[PDB]
């Protein structure tokens, strides 16, 4: 850990988002200066909504690996250190992570084809999750070292569970749909925020990384629910500058989510 | 350089003041009293003090007034949002400055119990207090710091509980249904308006998309004023590749452009058969046909009518033409037939 390569992981994710953003813009300019796509676009849109038999399989398969990808992140965050170098063939967890990530990029490509307009698709919240998740996996493969990075963004995939259940017609009544949306939103925000706190506190302040605060991921989960409930025991608290900075923004919006979702879930 | 400008700006405001006695007691002038005169004193004394420089944050509450002077803010919602945000930020920053000064300086006349706190730590401490979380890692230790905290807890907590909830819903969520229907080459679509409910849409879509009939690539575009409920939204999701919904009224020529009525194969006007006043329902649907025909005359229109005596109004429209495909489905005529 003499030199930290966390900037390489961040740079690739930024580059991939920027490269895709300009390629779509360049292709629009290329098309301006210069039948299969139309046929594929209709087929792709039917697949992601699960209208056909193969579409239902893909939608269900998306559900299965959405939970699985988050689960392997829990065992990945249990490591004491945030940065370490290891051969990819030695650990089977990295191999399973690659198997799940390659599926998500071809699922991303299918969603891209089904998109009506490509410019707004690249700026979608779901695509932003894929920008910072899969490209880091390939970089870690070439660099022969792993970093926790922004793997907590995988919890944001839980907000599409109500959409998945609606595609399969599992949710029919309006009350069940509302309940599913509130529960999925609350859990995804809670788990994602805990991941941000876990990364910022354990890594320490940038460019020095000497004031690192050792906190387990589940301690951050417990810390987050104490914060949203506005109880604030103070036994666990943020010490780094970045950790407190994120807490300031979360206190503005995270508290409103708890006060609006939990009372509506109960009744 | 900044302070000398503010005194001549203070003098300009003094001249513009209707009554001078109330102007001197104004909140803005009170900021200038404790800001500029200390600068000159520090100049002569050759020493600087933090003093009450935190009062400069109180100038942020005039930002909504400044934006209204330049006509940047026009709608009432934007003005309300600007006032709430400016008030919350100015109070938050000013209160942090008071805590920072009182804690760092220490108790008066002794100044030996000073508590070293950064300004941004006080900013973080203030938001923890207003949220009523109270971690306790950072807390006031001086007598003056705790005394101010007592008064702030009475009024500062009310500001947070009243501004933040009103800021969130004022921002709200982006319009889920809006914008123009995307144009495609060799694409056929129809526009369906009128009584758009879950029961009417589901029944219509089952009959429209039936595998007992000929396979045609025609997609349905729904236009309605009220946003759909959760049940209707799920139905549209299951027909994502063949059904589109847009929010708007057929009486608005802007909304007719959004759904591309001029390029539609036909326009269908659903009717509320279970309505208290059949005459009122028929009048509203007839005006929809007039609006569609006003936008373009060569558009096929199929409308459900409640009573036969209202059919004469549609027939007397100059643009109505049964030869071109305009049809009236009269429920009263068909039911009794
Ligand atoms: C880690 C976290 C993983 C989970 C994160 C996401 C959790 C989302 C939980 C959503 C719960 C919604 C419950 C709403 C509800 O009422 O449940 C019911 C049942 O719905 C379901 O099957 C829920 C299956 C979700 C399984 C996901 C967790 C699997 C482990 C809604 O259906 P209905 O009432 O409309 O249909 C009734 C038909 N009869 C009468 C025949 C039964
Ligand atoms: C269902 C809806 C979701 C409910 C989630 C409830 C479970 C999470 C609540 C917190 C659980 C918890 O805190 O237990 C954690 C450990 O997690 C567990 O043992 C099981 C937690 C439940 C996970 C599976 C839930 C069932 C599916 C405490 O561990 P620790 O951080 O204190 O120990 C390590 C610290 N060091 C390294 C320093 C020694
Ligand atoms: C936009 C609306 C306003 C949002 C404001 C959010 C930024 C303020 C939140 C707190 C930021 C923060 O805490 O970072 C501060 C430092 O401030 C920063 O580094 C940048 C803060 C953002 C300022 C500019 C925001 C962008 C415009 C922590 O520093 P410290 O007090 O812990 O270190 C000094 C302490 N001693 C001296 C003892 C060593
Ligand atoms: C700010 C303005 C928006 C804040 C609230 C957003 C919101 O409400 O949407 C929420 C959904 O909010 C979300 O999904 C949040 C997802 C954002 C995820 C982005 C992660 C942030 C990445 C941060 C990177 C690290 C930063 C580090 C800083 C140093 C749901 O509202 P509702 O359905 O419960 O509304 C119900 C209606 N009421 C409330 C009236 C009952
Ligand atoms: C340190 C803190 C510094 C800032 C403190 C003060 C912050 C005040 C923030 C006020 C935000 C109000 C937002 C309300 C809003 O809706 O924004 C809009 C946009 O208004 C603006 O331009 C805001 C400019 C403020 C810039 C100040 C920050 C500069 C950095 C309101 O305008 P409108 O919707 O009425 O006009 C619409 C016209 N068309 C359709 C053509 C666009
Ligand atoms: C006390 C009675 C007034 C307290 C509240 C004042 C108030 O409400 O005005 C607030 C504005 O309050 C302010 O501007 C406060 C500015 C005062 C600044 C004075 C600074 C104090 C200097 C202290 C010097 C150091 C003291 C040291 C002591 C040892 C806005 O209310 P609203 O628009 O959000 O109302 C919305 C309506 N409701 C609330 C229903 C949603
Ligand atoms: C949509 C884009 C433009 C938003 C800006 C890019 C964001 C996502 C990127 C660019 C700079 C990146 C940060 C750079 C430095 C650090 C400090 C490190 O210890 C934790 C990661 C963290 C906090 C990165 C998080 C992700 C980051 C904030
Ligand atoms: C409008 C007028 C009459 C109100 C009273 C004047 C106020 C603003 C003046 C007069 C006495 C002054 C205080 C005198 C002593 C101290 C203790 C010092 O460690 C911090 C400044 C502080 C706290 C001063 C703050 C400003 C102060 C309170
Ligand atoms: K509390
Ligand atoms: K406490
Ligand atoms: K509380
Ligand atoms: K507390």
């Amino acid at each position: 850990l003499k030199v930290r390569k966390y900037w390489c992981f961040l740079l690739s994710s930024i580059f991939t988002f920027l490269a895709g953003l300009l390629v779509v813009l360049l292709w629009r300019a290329f098309a301006f200066v210069c039948t299969f796509m139309t046929e594929a676009k209709d087929w792709a849109g039917e697949l992601i909504s699960g209208q056909t038999t193969t579409g239902r399989i893909l939608v269900v398969l998306v559900f299965i690996l959405s939970i699985a990808s988050l689960i392997i992140y829990f065992v990945d965050a249990s490591s004491e250190e945030v940065e370490r170098c290891q051969k990819w063939s030695n650990n089977i967890t990295q191999q399973i992570d690659l198997a799940f990530n390659i599926f998500f990029m071809v699922y991303f490509f299918i969603r891209f084809i089904a998109a009506s307009d490509k410019l707004w698709f690249m700026l979608e919240m779901y695509s932003f999750v894929d920008y910072f998740t899969i490209p880091p996996s390939f970089v870690s493969i070439y660099l022969d070292r792993t970093w926790i990075g922004l793997r907590f963004l995988r919890a944001l995939r839980l907000m599409t569970v109500p959409d998945i259940l609606q595609y399969l017609n599992v949710l029919k009544t309006s009350s069940s749909i509302r309940l599913a949306q509130l529960v999925s939103i609350f859990i995804s925000v809670w788990l994602t925020a805990a991941g941000i706190i876990h990364l910022l506190e354990n890594s320490g302040d940038p460019l020095d990384f000497d004031n690192a605060h050792r906190l387990s991921y589940w301690t951050c989960v417990y810390f987050l629910i104490v914060t949203m409930s506005t109880v604030g025991y103070g036994d666990v608290y943020c010490e780094t500058v970045l950790g407190r900075t994120f807490l300031v923004f979360f206190l503005l919006v995270g508290l409103a989510i708890f006060a609006s979702c939990i009372p509506e879930i109960i009744d | 350089a900044f302070n000398i400008f503010f005194m001549v700006y203070f003098f300009i405001r003094f001249i513009a003041a209707s009554d001078k006695l109330w102007f001197m007691l104004e909140m803005y002038s009170f900021v200038d009293y404790f800001t500029i005169p200390p600068s000159f004193v520090s100049i002569y004394l050759d020493r600087t003090w933090i003093g009450l420089r935190f009062l400069r944050a109180l100038r942020l509450m005039t930002v909504p007034d400044i934006l209204q002077y330049l006509n940047v803010l026009k709608t009432s919602s934007s003005i309300r949002l600007a006032q709430l945000v400016s008030i919350f930020i100015s109070v938050w920053l000013t209160a942090a400055g008071i805590i920072h000064l009182l804690e760092n300086s220490g108790d008066p006349l002794d100044f030996d119990n000073a508590h070293r706190l950064s300004y941004w730590t006080c900013v973080y401490f203030l938001i923890v207090t207003m949220s009523t979380v109270g971690y306790g890692d950072v807390y006031c230790e001086t007598v003056l710091g705790r005394t101010f905290l007592v008064f702030f807890l009475l009024v500062g907590l009310a500001i947070f509980a009243s501004c933040i909830p009103e800021i969130i819903d004022l921002i709200g969520t982006r319009a889920k249904y809006g914008g123009t229907l995307k144009n495609e080459k060799g694409r056929r679509h129809i526009v369906v308006c009128g009584h758009i409910t879950y029961e009417s849409v589901s029944h219509f879509l089952k009959d429209f998309l039936h595998e007992d009939r000929e396979d045609v690539d025609v997609e349905v575009v729904f236009l309605h004023r009220k946003p759909p409920d959760l049940e209707l939204e799920g139905l549209f999701k299951r027909h994502f590749t063949t059904v589109e919904f847009f929010q708007g009224t057929i009486m608005n020529p802007i909304d007719l452009q959004r759904v591309k009525v001029h390029e539609a194969d036909a326009c269908l006007v659903l009717a509320n058969k279970y309505c208290q006043d059949p005459d009122a329902e028929d009048a509203a649907n007839i005006m929809r046909v007039i609006s569609i025909k006003n936008y373009s005359d060569d558009i096929r229109v199929i409308i459900q009518l409640m009573q036969y005596h209202n059919k004469a109004y549609l027939l007397n429209i100059p643009s109505w033409d049964w030869k071109q495909g305009d049809d009236v489905i009269c429920l009263a005529e068909l039911k009794l037939g």
